[PDB]
């Protein structure tokens, strides 16, 4: 809808730098906690096959070895530009997936580094105003803006 | 940011970190809170000339499902076999 | 005009269906009444029972009476299995509805419709 | 440093004009700390700022104990920040009213009000429009 | 003995409304701007309003999200069960009066149709600050009761 | 121009009062009728009439992009202002 | 000149992710014998 | 008509009935009936009340968005009457309190305040009253709350002429005092039910006819009192106050036949054997009906 | 051209291809085979083939859709059955997807498919709730997301917007009850559409 | 690019299963997590003292409406009907009509603010910058009624906040 105003990708850089420091936090409460432990080894074991048949995605595939994730097989927007890997557990249990989603924090910090220091300029809609709106700038002095934004909004 | 420096060290030692470079509290470094006017850049049909509709109308060249069998050699499968993914070498294991 | 049915081949075999639904049904409300502490009798609910089946009785299609047994026994699994609360029960009884008129003056003293 | 520590409270006391002015904020606002004035609102909302604090503490207001006649000395509410200041105190913007003012305009409103749901000046609804229909008014004169 | 009546009102109107005691309906997304007025920033119980309550220790039911049919008689019962004093805070245009559900078939149009409610919260979802506007609201009309001056010109 | 009706009750700027027999008049009991007392209508009447010198003029409404679409007014008959549709603003040609 | 949010020049800095617990405390043999030692001075 | 209240929809609650109804006492018993009923079809009810808002909650869900509006008033106070009444089309009043207290005796609310309500509502041009009076209303009872009844009946007729005076029996339902009074433990009573004596009140709202009459709303059957204590024990499974509410129960239902009752307003008498098990179920820890007088 | 979508013609071969592979190999079933302009493959088929061509696209060595991605219908009330029936189906093994149609009346059982995918079990159960469309053998139909109870399949497009029932607590009989539908604002239908043509490459025959 | 979150061989010498054991037996992993949660204690907490102190807002937040005026004092809105079109919740109602001065102006512009999903749609649509979602977010009311804004409640909220949101339009306005 609007480009990002001026300073955020500041304060979204500093938010990331220290944010895998809390997720070691919460890993030093979970990960190896025997309590944690007991309550999660072992529980929900969903194999290969029946994860497939009954419908999972994500996490509840990849916590049973199933090496799948579409942001690497069926790419959309600038997904194959980031480089990133996929957790994947070993035992397809209530723990492994846990340990696969704090991984997957881990990546996505990742991730959000590699667009901070990638982001292009340029316009934040696709310049066709039979689709998006135009500026309102434009909507006001252009003939043919105003019409647009009036079709589109109505 | 005003904790004494003894408890900056108990703390830090009871976490087994250094809690004080990282802290969860922000300070000054964040961004201003009043900003410079923008100037946003236009896009690529923002021309005057060479610039006809026609040859830049996404949805006029959408075209109705091409049928391949109406009811009124090789085997093939939908596309090429997946490729078998690699290990990470930024780190194997956990 | 030839089909495909769902249960029954023809009036006959539906039929059965619908008599084998209605003494379920008719068995059931005894422990309805009790189970959800109901304030109707046995008796009005075995009334509304027999009104809710007699009001499907012109129908000649077996395919529409299969699909009136399926819902009928997806009603009754509902009651049997505490899956409805007293509300979902009793609603079949409308008793804050006042009585809509029936006669022309009636409807013509209150509103436009027909 | 547990000297220091100690001083510094005992500053805020000093700070907040003695014992009793300590006291009175303590119990108005659970909050001793002692910050720089940026300004008051002609309510008698004072605003106060120390950068030093991490952000979301880095400002804050003191309630006035009286406005528009409601005794507000311990019913403080979040709508009695007045609009020019309302957006200094959310870190909407970073410069106060004292420094940047908003544009005057004949039609706004010169006193600030108060959430006044629950009293006899809350919003009652009611249609705005005209009736539509107009329904012939017999003669007054006798003749049938 | 006015005087008497008018302090003791005082003294028990402060006791109930520094100790409000919700049961959070965490119906849809306005249970997480709940969940957030709970965490540190705004940390709830500071002011007496502990985290979570069983319905039979509740004074405050907090209404937040969408209110369908299907869940409309489960709502009743838990509010029914409720000692008294008893409170309702609708959160959010949902609970409010259907919002966004409004013409839908299987939504009640604002919870107020299954229960009294004594303040409204608006918004899509009400940030986590305005429903402790909202809370800090529904404590003022408590400090307004005279449940006791009442009492004795009966 | 919040003129009262016989029975004490506000006008609207949309000339809207409840009459004397209408119960809906009960909702302002112990409470109030809310009515904004800055009648545009008047407030736009108080603008003088801006004299220019060509035929025709624009109006954007005043500040730019914040103002309303830009329009352009004719003012060649004589016996009238130019008004503009968004703003209300007037215009008249000198001499 | 056109102005937008955009990283400084050069990028920023780098951000940590990977995992890290670090390793802290004595061997299991140590730990049972300060455990042991404390029992027989206890006994004694 | 005026055009607000010229009835529209079909009688639901986003309907308009075209009533709009000042009801006093609402807070009680009978009121929450009676403001249910009235706004189940969409009517404008305007409730005065002298309690705590918090004691007027459960009226709230009863009325569509706007068509409940609540007022203080006092009893004393013809000034707070006045505002509740002046833009209404019909008032009910249903005022009581079945003992005395220091404040307010019986005199005070069965005459003084009744006279009170039908006097201000007679000045403000209101077209309809109805007033709730008692089926053993008597000027000679050794009960002086149905002495009382007696006297404010004749006030009422003769300040309000047209007004409605409706005589119930004793009323029983769930929040009644009559079976739960017997369940918290010589004479015929007819009891008769809550939703009966609120459709005839509505009826009477309704009925043109209804103006200027005197009603005696009475059950379907008559029971010794004896008889009906007994089989309020086996319904609740139990093994089988003031002096002033044990008059009253010891009186006998008084039969009245030159006043129309709940027939000549349409509504079935509801008999006592088809909602006792509603009311007195919550007294079970967890039949054989009462002999009628014929 | 930067604000049009690009085309990817090797993916429209390759799935123009498969099409009529899997037409040759289930002509019994298969009626329709299309590709559309942003590569996606549908197969419509015959009721009667639904287990035999969703088994054969499991389960043949050279498909492998393992992994059903949702099942839904369509109400088109203008066709003679209206209920269209869509399964879109994965294939991890060939990074693919493909969609199967087929189609029912409101009177004609289609053949439940929980013995092909599990996943099938409450999609199935969603359709006779939304639409009424029956299917046979499945090991427990009944509704899943409507109320209890619950008259009509709302998701037909001659099913009101706002229903026929609403709820409401009614304090004489102290529960929730069900009456017909009043809406103080009734909703307020829009005409929205030009009635100057869009897009003449879809314009039908006169 | 994938890896393994949890596929490990424990050691088994005698100094390994020794670890382990006395893991077990002097529970030192839970000590370890007992050590986290004392930092935390000794850490400055995240509060802030509200209502003296607020949580920080944008120039774009969406809050309450207001119906804004040029600054000769006209109403800004001309009865378009783009807002109500654009709804989502169809939230808004509005009738229009000549004005006694020829001016195209609305005779009621209502928000349900019950309906509405507080989405800012309507000030995107708007073409004078007429109607606004405003910054303030404190007016919850104690009845259902309150919330049913006509344009008498609009406009007054508009002259209440004006001073706030055209400076916040000031700050936002180059970005759209
Ligand atoms: C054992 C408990 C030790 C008691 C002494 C603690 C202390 O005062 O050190 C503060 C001092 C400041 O620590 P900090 O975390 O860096 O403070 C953050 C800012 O720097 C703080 O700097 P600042 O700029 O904010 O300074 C201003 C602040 C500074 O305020 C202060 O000066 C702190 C005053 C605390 C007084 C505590 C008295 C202790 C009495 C012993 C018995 C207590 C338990 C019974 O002023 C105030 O706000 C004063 C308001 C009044 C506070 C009310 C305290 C009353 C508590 C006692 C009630 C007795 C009745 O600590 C130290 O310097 C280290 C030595 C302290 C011993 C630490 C050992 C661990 C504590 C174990 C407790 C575990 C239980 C939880
Ligand atoms: C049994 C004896 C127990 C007495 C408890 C003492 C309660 C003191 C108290 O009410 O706190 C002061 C409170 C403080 O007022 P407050 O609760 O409104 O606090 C306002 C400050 N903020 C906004 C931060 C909440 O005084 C009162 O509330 C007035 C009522 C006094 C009740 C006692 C009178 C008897
Ligand atoms: C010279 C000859 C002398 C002879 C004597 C020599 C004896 C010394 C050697 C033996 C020492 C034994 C220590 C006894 C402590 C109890 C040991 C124990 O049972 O711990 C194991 C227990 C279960 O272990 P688990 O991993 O869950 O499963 C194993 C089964 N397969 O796991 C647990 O119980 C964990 C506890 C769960 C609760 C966690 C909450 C407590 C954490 C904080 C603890 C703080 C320390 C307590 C201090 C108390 C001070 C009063
Ligand atoms: N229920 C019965 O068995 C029968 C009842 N009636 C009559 O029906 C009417 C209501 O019956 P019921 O509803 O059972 O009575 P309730 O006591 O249940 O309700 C009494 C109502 O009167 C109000 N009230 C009482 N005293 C005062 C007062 N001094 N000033 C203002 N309001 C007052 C109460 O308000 P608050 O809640 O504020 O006290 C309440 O709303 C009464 O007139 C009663 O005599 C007649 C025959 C039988
Ligand atoms: S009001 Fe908005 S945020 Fe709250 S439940 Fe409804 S849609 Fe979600
Ligand atoms: S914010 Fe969205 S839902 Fe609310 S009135 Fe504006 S357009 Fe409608
Ligand atoms: S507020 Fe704006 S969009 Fe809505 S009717 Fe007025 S001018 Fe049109
Ligand atoms: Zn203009």
């Amino acid at each position: 809808h609007q480009d990002l105003p001026l300073g955020l990708m500041d304060d979204i850089y500093e938010f990331s730098k220290n944010f895998s420091l809390r997720i070691d936090e919460l890993e030093e409460m979970l990960t190896n906690n025997r309590i944690w432990r007991n309550r999660t080894v072992d529980i929900g074991i969903v194999t290969a096959e029946d994860a497939l048949n009954y419908g999972f995605s994500g996490v509840m595939l990849r916590g049973s070895g199933i090496q799948w994730d579409l942001r690497k097989t069926q790419p959309y927007d600038v997904y194959d530009q980031v480089e990133f890997d996929v957790p994947i557990g070993s035992r397809g249990d209530c723990y492994d997936r846990y340990l696969c989603r704090v991984e997957e924090m881990r990546q996505s910090i990742r991730i959000i580094s590699q667009c901070l220091n990638k982001m292009p300029p340029g316009e934040i809609k696709v310049d066709d105003a039979k689709v998006s709106p135009p500026k309102r700038a434009e909507m006001k002095t252009s003939m043919e803006s105003l019409i647009h934004h009036f079709k589109l909004y109505t | 940011a005003s904790a004494t420096r003894f408890i900056q060290w108990l703390r830090n030692w009871a976490s087994g970190r250094d809690l004080q470079a990282k802290l969860q509290l922000r300070y000054q470094e964040i961004s201003k809170r009043t900003q410079p006017p923008p100037k946003l850049p236009v896009g690529p049909s923002h021309k005057l000339s060479n610039n006809y509709y026609c040859t830049r109308d996404g949805r006029r060249e959408a075209m109705p499902p091409s049928i391949v069998m109406s009811s009124q050699k090789k085997a093939v499968s939908p596309a090429p076999p997946i490729k078998r993914w690699e290990l990470s070498q930024d780190e194997p294991y956990l | 005009t030839s089909v495909k049915p769902i249960f029954s081949r023809d009036m006959n075999e539906a039929k059965r269906r619908v008599r084998e639904l209605y003494r379920a049904w008719y068995r059931e409300v005894p422990n309805t009444v009790h189970l959800f502490q109901l304030d109707i009798s046995v008796k009005q609910g075995r009334d509304k029972v027999r009104e809710m089946f007699k009001k499907n009785a012109h129908i000649t299609d077996p395919r529409v009476v299969d699909l009136l047994v399926i819902k009928g026994k997806m009603e009754l699994e509902e009651t049997i299995k505490v899956w409805k609360q007293r509300t979902h029960v009793m609603r079949f009884f409308h008793e804050t509805e006042a009585p809509r008129p029936k006669d022309f003056l009636s409807k013509f003293y209150v509103g436009h419709d027909p | 440093e547990l000297l220091q520590v100690l001083k510094r409270g005992l500053q805020q006391v000093s700070g907040h004009g003695g014992l009793r002015g300590y006291l009175r904020v303590l119990f108005r606002a659970n909050d001793v700390r002692v910050g720089t004035l940026v300004g008051e609102d002609k309510y008698g909302n004072k605003y106060y700022e120390d950068n030093k604090q991490f952000f979301g503490r880095h400002r804050w207001v003191i309630y006035t104990t009286e406005m528009n006649g409601k005794n507000t000395f311990w019913d403080v509410d979040g709508s009695m920040v007045p609009p020019e200041w309302h957006r200094w105190l959310h870190c909407m913007t970073d410069d106060p009213p004292t420094v940047k003012p908003p544009t005057a305009r004949k039609f706004i409103w010169t006193n600030h009000k108060f959430n006044l749901s629950g009293t006899p000046q809350q919003y009652v609804p009611y249609s705005t429009t005209r009736k539509k229909i107009q329904e012939w008014v017999p003669p007054s004169t006798p003749y049938k | 003995g006015e005087y008497v009546v008018a302090k003791l009102d005082d003294l028990i109107n402060w006791a109930r409304r520094s100790s409000l005691w919700p049961m959070t309906f965490g119906l849809a997304c306005c249970a997480v701007e709940m969940m957030h007025m709970a965490a540190p920033r705004y940390d709830m119980d500071r002011f007496g309003v502990v985290f979570r309550a069983s319905p039979r220790q509740s004074d405050v039911m907090i209404v937040a999200g969408t209110l369908t049919n299907k869940m409309a008689p489960a709502l009743r019962k838990v509010y029914d069960q409720m000692p008294e004093p008893r409170y309702v805070v609708s959160m959010g245009s949902c609970a409010n009066g259907g919002g966004y559900y409004h013409y839908s078939y299987s939504v009640v149009r604002g919870c107020d149709r299954i229960v009294p409610v004594d303040i409204y919260v608006p918004g899509c979802p009400p940030t986590a600050e305005a429903l402790l506007y909202g809370i800090l609201q529904l404590q003022k009309k408590i400090k307004r009761e005279k449940r006791l001056r009442i009492w004795y010109r009966r | 121009g919040v003129r009262t009706s016989p029975t004490g009750e506000k006008v609207t700027h949309t000339g809207q009062v409840y009459d004397d027999g209408d119960y809906r008049k009960v909702r302002f009991v112990g409470r109030q009728k809310e009515v904004n007392e800055n009648f545009a209508i008047d407030l736009i009447a108080e603008q003088p009439v801006s004299q220019v010198g060509s035929r025709v003029i624009s109006c954007d409404g005043g500040g730019g992009a914040l103002g309303h679409p830009r329009v352009y007014i004719n003012l060649d008959k004589e016996t009238k202002t130019g008004t503009c549709g968004y703003c209300g603003l007037q215009f008249r040609q000198q001499h | 000149k056109v102005k937008q949010d955009m990283p400084p020049v050069g990028g920023y800095g780098p951000i940590d992710y990977k995992r890290n617990l670090p390793r802290r405390g004595l061997s299991g043999y140590s730990m049972f014998a300060v455990g042991i030692g404390a029992l027989l001075f206890g006994y004694w | 008509l005026h055009h607000a209240v010229i009835p529209h929809g079909k009688g639901g609650r986003s309907s308009v009935s075209g009533i709009v109804a000042t009801v006093f006492g609402a807070t009680g018993f009978l009121g929450r009936y009676v403001v249910n009923h009235l706004g189940r079809m969409g009517s404008q009810v305007i409730v005065p009340h002298r309690c705590e808002p918090y004691d007027t909650m459960h009226l709230r869900p009863m009325g569509d968005l706007g068509q409940i509006i609540f007022m203080d008033w006092n009893g004393r106070d013809k000034d707070s009457i006045r505002r509740a009444v002046e833009h209404s089309s019909v008032v009910i009043n249903l005022v009581g309190r079945e003992w005395e207290t220091q404040n307010f005796d019986f005199e005070d609310v069965f005459v003084k305040i009744p006279q009170a309500i039908a006097q201000v509502s007679k000045e403000a041009g209101v077209e309809k009253f109805i007033h709730i009076s008692h089926l053993n209303a008597d000027i000679k009872s050794s009960s002086k709350y149905l002495r009382s009844k007696a006297v404010g009946e004749k006030e009422v007729r003769e300040t309000f002429p047209e007004a409605t005076i409706i005589k119930p029996a004793e009323i029983f339902g769930r929040e009644d005092r009559f079976l739960n009074y017997f369940a918290n433990i010589k004479t015929v009573k007819q009891p008769v039910y809550i939703v009966d004596v609120t459709k005839g009140i509505i009826n009477a709202i309704k009925d043109p006819d209804a103006r200027g009459k005197t009603f005696a709303f009475v059950g379907p059957s008559r029971y010794l009192l004896f008889d009906l204590v007994q089989y309020v024990f086996a319904v609740a499974h139990r093994p089988f106050t003031t002096r002033d509410k044990v008059e009253r129960i010891h009186t006998t239902d008084k039969i009245l036949p030159h006043l129309p009752g709940l027939e000549d307003l349409g509504v079935e008498a509801t008999p006592l054997e088809l909602k006792a098990i509603e009311v007195l179920r919550r007294h079970r820890t967890y039949v054989q009906p009462a002999k009628t007088i014929p | 051209r930067p604000t049009v979508r690009p085309r990817n013609d090797v993916a429209h071969k390759q799935l123009s291809a498969f099409g009529e592979y899997v037409a040759e190999i289930l002509p019994k079933y298969v009626q329709q085979v299309q590709v559309s302009c942003f590569n996606e493959l549908e197969i419509c088929i015959h009721p009667d083939g639904v287990i035999p061509v969703l088994t054969f696209l499991r389960d043949h060595s050279n498909a492998q859709f393992k992994s059903l991605a949702d099942l839904t219908a369509v109400d088109i009330p203008t066709r003679q059955n209206r209920f269209e029936i869509v399964y879109n189906l994965l294939s991890l093994r060939f990074n693919s997807r493909i969609r199967v149609k087929t189609y029912t009346d409101e009177l004609t059982p289609i053949e439940s498919s929980v013995p092909v995918y599990k996943a099938a079990n409450w999609y199935e159960r969603e359709i006779w709730d939304m639409f009424g469309v029956f299917f046979a053998n499945h090991p427990d139909l009944r509704r899943i997301l409507t109320d209890y109870g619950f008259e009509g399949h709302p998701f037909r497009k001659d099913f009101p917007l706002s229903g026929y029932v609403e709820l409401r607590y009614d304090d004489e009989v102290k529960r929730v009850v069900a009456e017909p539908v009043e809406l103080a604002q009734e909703f307020r239908k829009f005409d929205l559409n030009s009635p100057w043509e869009a897009f003449p490459a879809y314009r039908q025959p006169p | 690019t994938y890896k393994y979150v949890n596929l490990r061989e424990p050691s088994m010498d005698m100094k390994s299963v020794t670890d382990r054991a006395a893991q077990t037996l002097l529970w030192t992993e839970l000590i370890r997590g007992l050590g986290m949660t004392l930092s935390y204690l000794f850490r400055e907490p995240a509060t802030i003292n509200y209502p003296f102190e607020k949580g920080p807002l944008s120039p774009r937040f969406r809050g309450e409406h207001a119906l804004r005026r040029y600054p000769s004092g006209e109403e800004r809105c001309i009865a378009c009907k783009l807002c109500e079109a654009v709804c989502p919740a169809q939230a808004i109602t509005i009738e229009a009509e000549p004005r006694a001065d020829g001016s195209r102006r609305t005779t009621r512009y209502d928000i349900d603010m019950t309906k509405c999903i507080y989405c800012g749609f309507c000030q995107e649509a708007c073409p004078v910058d007429a109607i606004v979602e405003g910054p303030n977010f404190e007016f919850s009311t104690e009845t259902h009624e309150e919330l049913l804004y006509n344009k008498e409640k609009l406009l007054n909220n508009g002259d209440k906040w004006e001073a706030e949101i055209a400076a916040n339009i000031q700050a936002d306005y180059l970005y759209r």
